[PDB]
């Protein structure tokens, strides 16, 4: 009884977690980070490149 | 012949006692989570389309991401975006495997579950609570100073309510714990509770409610990041 | 008589009272949260990914009693302090 | 085992209404950010040859 | 002297019924004040009736349950009652 | 004192707990969602036609819960559960 | 002792409890819809004579259901269940 | 012990109740009616007396609920049905 | 034991009952009726005195129900029916 | 048995429910007066000036219900009525 | 038996009315401030510094009251008067 | 009927009073204030970051009750003052 009562699981449980958030930490958010910047550089890169070429091409349909 | 308590397997070391059930329960979920984290580590791909568990993973990147930088700068504290995003999970998973179909009769005429949500223990709800309590309190301490960052919150918005705010601060672990406890607690004894009624009947209310359990431990989950998340933004702001 | 017997009628009527409150606390912020999200949901129909959260925040917030409650509940008739 | 039987049946009407109501729905989310991110791709790729065509041109000029 | 069973009941009844009672009024309350919303919402944008009914049946999922939820306790006291002799 | 004498007792307080608890909810719900159709109705006198469907479905929502607790009073007074 | 003394007790405490919880409900459900009507008149009077036939719906269904509440009132007083 | 005594103290009880919930009912729906009351005359003076026609048509209502308590109160305080 | 005792303590317990309906009923209808006059008074303040004479006939009828509640409480203490 | 001890009991009890509904009528009431002056406020900075003299008049009719059941919550425990 | 006993068991349901009606007040009075509050602020930012002024002396008002009884809870509980 | 009986049964009581007021009133409050927070946020997106500073800081005085409340009532029901 007393379920309420906190027991010595308290400590082993914490453990668990940490080591979980150990993998979260290092192998899932940096990758997942680096991906939604580089897609997002991509993104402004495609709209750089469009805007370039139509200058590039005013250019040379003035040159 | 409800039978609530009775945790299982429960073993004694260094003399302190611990809830097996509980214990195991937490290590399903972490290799879980493990095994959906390695399979995307292994399986990203910042050219190709993505696949549904990188989706998935960037979902919930952009959705904790995006809620720390209205809240707080994503920049002035990365490491909350880790944290947070770690919690969601772990309390979804906790949250939704207990729909397997893993209730049986323990040769008394009461209902024993093979695996049970560790948040029905309080052990699990008091060590995420706790554990999030000291991260944002030692965040705060790294902002502020040591010295000042006690006199901050003792202020609180405004100085006249200083006594107030020591509550609201005692009250930010606990809240954060029993909430989440009850919401899957209860869910312990409804389903148990079902399991009273005739077979022929058990089947439609256990399963309206373990789909509103469904429902409700992602609600739960979403919210816990979020607290801790905003807790977080108001213990490092200056 | 039986004193257990006694103690376990009040920590029952104690139990009901605490989720008799619980239940019209929660009942009525959820309203008022939903009627606070459907009303803006209704002045801009395409804002419902922006309201969402808020909106779960206070249910959050709101729920956060009810349940504490329910899990005193549980240990007043289940757990009952002061039982000889 | 009758309550082990009833949970079961339970669990089969969950799966049911998974399958018919949230499977089609989450899946074609899935499909569209799927479609989305090919569609950057290939974006990016056209954008890249626009400008290869546009200095191959300029260069001609 | 009196069988202590008839008190355990007894308190079991009041606290079903109490438990009863506020979740009914919590219920009562939380879907009228959901409906009132979106009464007016259908009121205003009649075009956006249908985008209304998904939070709206979010509240009263949080709601209706939640009034459930109180039921099974109820049928926990009554014919579970715990502390039993 | 006959034990089925408190148990009756109690019963009937938990069955006027119970009409109690439904009855104000019940009203104030029903109260609050007619002031959200007669406001309605006001504004826009033509938007009745529609806004009886949403309004029904707030009764239902409602009065159902009157209804169930109604039920739960029979269970508690015509047939007490325990009593011997 | 005689039981049918506390069982006649409890079904007073019951009835007075029922009635309560009816007026109170009653009370609230006819001040909101009131509040609307009135609102809405005050908004644009002439309406009146239309509004009426939404408002009568809205109270239709408070009192009825306070209404309700009475009869069970007199069934748990005057014809107590579980009388002996 | 005199069983009239319980009676009595059952009586009196209920008849506590009966009026605790007729005042609130009563005291907040005419709160809520003299809010729209209000609101509805300081928008539009020159309707104030088309107002005074409704605003009675609601209050009546409520007050006759509390009034009906203050009846059944009386017969449970002083006619207090199942003396023995 | 002395039927006083019970008599007496279930008056105080009803009268308390009635006392506590009554002071919330009136809290909350003056509140109600105090932002209806605070609301007017800021959106129209030439309308300061229009105002007083509606906010009162409010007000009245609110206090009306508590001082006849308190009225009663007296009469279940002072002079507690069925006393002996 | 003391009576004494059942009379003081069933005054403590009274007590308590006095001062519980005149808390809650007193929150509420000084609550939605303080919102009506914090919107009022908002609305127009120049307006606070006039504003407090009617929001005083609420609050007035507030605390003053809420002290008349503090005094009687006295009366009922420092001096028991019919204390026997 | 104790007189004590009774007398203990009365102080402490009364305390426990006075901390119920004390919370439900403040909960309710304090939620509805700050709701004031915050619409004021989102309406006017520039007025964030202001709002303040009035929205404390509601909030003493909604709290004193409370804490008042607090203090009241300890006078019912510790040093229960009438105490033998 | 051994005193220490009597006095926990009062104390789970009185604590479950305790409890079920201060989720209410918590309860009630979150809603509300999260109401205000909604509609601010639908009706000016960027205001969602400056609306929290407000909006927590009455949440601050929300939770300060019903905590405080549940403070109490762990000494209700451990630390039962006037325990024998």
């Amino acid at each position: 009884s007393n379920f309420l009562i906190p027991n010595g699981t308290f400590f082993a449980v914490l453990i668990i977690f940490l080591i979980v958030l150990g993998v979260i930490s290092k192998w899932v958010v940096p990758p997942i980070s680096k991906v939604l910047a580089e897609r997002e550089a991509m993104l402004a890169k495609t709209a750089a490149d469009n805007r370039k070429s139509a200058e590039q091409v005013a250019a040379a349909q003035a040159d | 012949a409800i039978h609530v308590g009775h945790h299982t397997l429960v073993f004694e070391l260094f003399g302190m006692t611990f809830n097996g059930d509980t214990i195991l329960a937490t290590a399903v979920t972490a290799v879980i989570v493990i095994a959906l984290a390695f399979y995307l580590r292994a399986k990203v791909t910042s050219t190709g389309v993505p696949s549904g568990v990188q989706l998935f993973w960037e979902a919930l990147t952009i959705q904790m991401r995006q809620q720390i930088e209205g809240s707080i700068g994503m920049k002035i504290a990365p490491f909350v975006l880790p944290l947070s995003v770690t919690i969601f999970v772990f309390i979804l998973i906790s949250n939704w495997l207990a729909v397997l179909p893993l209730q049986y009769g323990g040769a008394d005429g009461a209902a024993a579950e093979l695996y049970k949500a560790p948040a029905s223990d309080i052990n699990f709800v008091l060590a995420l609570a706790l554990f999030v309590f000291v991260c944002y309190h030692a965040a705060g301490i790294w902002r502020r100073g040591i010295v000042g960052h006690p006199i901050k919150v003792v202020k609180g918005h405004v100085a006249f309510l200083a006594p107030i705010n020591i509550v609201e601060e005692l009250a930010k672990p606990i809240s954060l714990a029993l909430r989440l406890f009850g919401n899957i607690f209860a869910g312990g004894i409804l389903v148990a509770l079902i399991a009273m009624f005739p077979w022929y009947i058990q089947w439609f209310p256990n399963a309206v409610w373990k789909t509103f359990d469904l429902f409700v431990g992602l609600i739960q989950a979403f919210i816990f990041s979020l607290l801790t998340i905003l807790y977080f933004s108001q213990s490092m702001e200056l | 008589l039986d004193p257990n017997a006694i103690i376990t009628a009040g920590a029952l009527i104690g139990g009901g009272l605490i989720m008799g409150g619980g239940a019209i606390g929660a009942g009525i912020g959820d309203g008022i949260a939903g009627n606070a999200l459907i009303s803006g949901i209704a002045r801009q129909p395409e804002a419902q990914g922006r309201l969402f959260t808020p909106f779960f925040i206070t249910v959050g917030l709101v729920e956060a009693a009810y349940f504490i409650n329910l899990a005193f509940m549980a240990l007043f008739v289940f757990a009952t302090p002061g039982l000889q | 085992m009758s309550i082990f039987i009833g949970q079961l049946i339970g669990f089969a009407v969950i799966a049911f209404i998974i399958v018919k109501w949230v499977v089609p729905p989450v899946r074609t989310l899935m499909r569209n950010q799927q479609e989305a991110v090919r569609a950057a791709l290939a974006e990016s790729a056209e954008a890249a040859k626009k400008l290869a065509d546009a200095d191959a041109m300029h260069a001609k000029a």
